[PDB]
This record gives C-alpha cells, structure tokens and sequence, in this order.
C-alpha cells in the first residue's frame, strides 16, 4: 500500500525526531562567528538578518531575540518550544536551523537562507496562482502538516509569509514560534487574524485542525489572490469566519470549491483531516488527482515558477529595513528563563 | 469587485500574528 510506505516513513521520521527531542543541540555557534549584512524581516517577535559564516562563506538567515522583549511579551514558553522543535525536526519544505546560541541579551537561531523571498511577496506582485501553481504548493503543506502532526506538533501559523520559496521553486516553511508539540486540547489564543479557525477566535479548546483549516485559507488565497474573510479590523474578520459562511469566485473550478468547503468546516467532526481517515480524505481528494505525492516530496516535479537567482546573498527579493544595533550588555540578562535554549 | 475592496484595504501588506 502506498498508506503503509508512509507508515514506515514516519515511523522512521519520529524515532529520528525523539532522539533530538529528549536531547537538544545547545550552543552551536557565537555570534562573532557572522558577519551582518541586513535586515531581512522585523517585527514584535524578533527581527531576522542576513549574515555571512566567515570560516565556510556560507550565507544564512539569524533570527535575533531580545530575551527581555520576549519575557514582556510573556513568549517565554513558546520560544522554548520553536528552538526545541526546529531543532529537532528535518523534512525538505522545513526551514533547517544550522545553528543556536544565546548571549547576555539575545537568543538567535541560524537558518538557511532562501533569497528567493516569500510566497506572499510573489502573490501580491501576480495577483493570483493558477489552480496548477495553487496545487503545487498546496501539496507541499499538506505533506508537511502529515510529518507535524505525526509528531504531535501543532504548527499553528500557516500564511504565505511564513514560505519561502527556494531555489528549484519549492516552499520552506519558517517562523516556530507558535508550534508546540501536545497530544491533547490546547488552549492558547495565537495565529493570524485572517487564518484562524472558529474554535480558536470562540476560545474552546482546539487541536491540529486548525492547521488544516489554516490551509484551506492558504490555498484560497492563493488560487483567488485574496483571503476567503478580509475586512479593515480583526474583529470584524471574526464575526466573518463564525459566520459559517464563505463566498468563491466564479473562476474557481467546482473540485476546489468542494475541497475548501471541507476544509472552511466549521463542524469539527465533518472537517478534512480530522476525520477516521484523516490526511488522506485531502490526499485523495479529487482536486489533487493528478498530484504525485512521491515526486513532490522528492522534488522530481517541475516548479510552476522559479525565483531569479541574483547571487548567495542577494537581498532584492527581501523590503528594506531600518538597521539597529545588535547590543548586547555586560549583565546576564533573564539567564534562568533560557536556561534550556 | 472583491480584489478591488481588497487592494483598497489596510491588510494587503504583511500581516503580524496576534496573542492573548
Ligand atoms: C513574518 C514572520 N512570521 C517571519 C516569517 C519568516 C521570516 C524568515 O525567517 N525569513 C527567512 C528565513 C530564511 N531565509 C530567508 C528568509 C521572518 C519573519
């Protein structure tokens, strides 16, 4: 069977995953080791720079934190659940980190760097993605999400800002910040506005379908060039989602529109992947028939759009960025709470 | 048209992820 491969596989995977799970990789590099470059990303969860590794001349991505910024916004656990997870985690459309280490002030992670920029950067400047293209990413997520969730993480985040897209045309899928690895209910309120699910935004109690959810947001936006439930403010983008309600464009063929429907679910006993059959009720769904499920995770499929390669650490796919100092003061700064990173 | 009020929107830049 092609459902027992994939048995095999993740079984493999998660005897994989344990191992650095129940025993971390911990301070792997220094800071003195990279020469900055720029800002590529900034925001209220860090900023992200790329830097060059002077003794291999490799190019990566650092993630910086300010650990008191992170203890303010009360990100404390779920910092410690992103490098514990990114760390221990290795599949071809995850973002790999090469490094972590921590100083007086900061805590950074070293990825590879993808100068081909984001999903959302390309969609927004074309508009929209033929169902072809929509697919094609589409079905990276959804083995994604199948490797996640086999290893009882929630990922939590799903948007087109959080893929980048490589150099043969594949997504990596980056930011951790909100995954957590949990068998039960979870509780938290985190996501984006646009993305959540109603069981999120009502406060109940949820699990990993709300990454599936997330993905049928995704793949309406991508295939429409706008999101299923949009508005000015975020609470009126929640009165949207609860409303059980969800309007497709007349270009839509009738295949998507049925598998957006079972992932718009509200009813959590009718929604695709959480079901007894889970992964495959959207594996064998007919808008993804013509998928090879293999080939895209072997990377053997042909790319509906490859991002122009300018050079290792070329940064014109990437928005500019007002530079600040890394600090980094003389007094240990929060040592206790990252004591584990 | 949808993708009009879209674009005329506040959200069609990156979008920030909340938390209680
Ligand atoms: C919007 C945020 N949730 C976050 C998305 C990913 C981004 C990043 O890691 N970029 C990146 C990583 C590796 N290589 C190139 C770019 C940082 C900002």
């Amino acid at each position: 069977s092609e459902q027992e491969s994939v048995k095999e596989f993740l079984a493999k995977a998660k005897e994989d995953f344990l191992k650095k799970w129940e025993n971390p990789a911990q301070n792997t590099a220094h800071l003195d080791q990279f020469e900055r470059i720029k800002t590529i990303g900034t925001g209220s969860f860090g900023r992200v720079m790329l830097v060059k590794h002077m003794e291999t001349g490799n190019h990566y991505a650092m993630k910086i934190l300010d650990k008191q910024k992170v203890v303010k916004l009360k990100q404390i656990e779920h910092t410690l659940n992103e490098k514990r997870i990114l760390q221990a985690v290795n599949f071809p459309f995850l973002v790999k980190l090469e490094f972590s280490f921590k100083d007086n002030s900061n805590l950074y992670m070293v990825m590879e760097y993808m100068p081909g920029g984001d999903m959302f950067s390309h969609l927004r400047r074309i508009g929209r993605f033929s169902e072809p293209h929509a697919r094609f990413y589409a079905a990276q997520i959804v083995l994604t999400f199948e490797y996640l969730h086999s290893l009882d993480l929630i990922y939590r985040d799903l948007k087109p800002e959080n893929l980048l897209i490589d150099q043969q045309g594949y997504i990596k899928v980056a930011d951790f910040g909100f995954a957590k690895r949990v068998k039960g209910r979870t509780w938290t309120l985190c996501g984006t506005p646009e993305y959540l699910a109603p069981e999120i935004i009502l406060s109940k109690g949820y699990n990993k379908a709300v990454d599936w959810w997330a993905l049928g947001v995704l793949i309406y936006e991508m295939a429409a060039g706008y999101p299923p439930f949009f508005a000015d403010q975020p609470i009126q983008i929640y009165e949207k989602i609860v409303s059980g309600k969800v309007r497709f464009p007349s270009h839509f063929s009738s295949d998507l529109k049925d598998l957006l429907r079972n992932l718009l679910q509200v009813d959590l006993t009718k929604r695709f992947g959480n079901l007894k059959n889970g992964v495959n009720d959207i594996k064998n769904h007919k808008w993804f028939a013509t998928t090879d499920w293999i080939a895209i995770y072997q990377r053997k499929v042909e790319a509906p759009f490859i991002p122009k390669f300018k050079g290792p650490g070329d940064t014109s796919n990437f928005d500019d960025y007002e530079e600040e100092e890394i600090r980094v003061s003389i007094n240990e700064k929060c040592g206790k709470e990252f004591s584990e990173f | 048209t949808t993708y009009a009020d879209f674009i005329a929107s506040g959200r069609t830049g990156r979008r920030n992820a909340i938390h209680d």
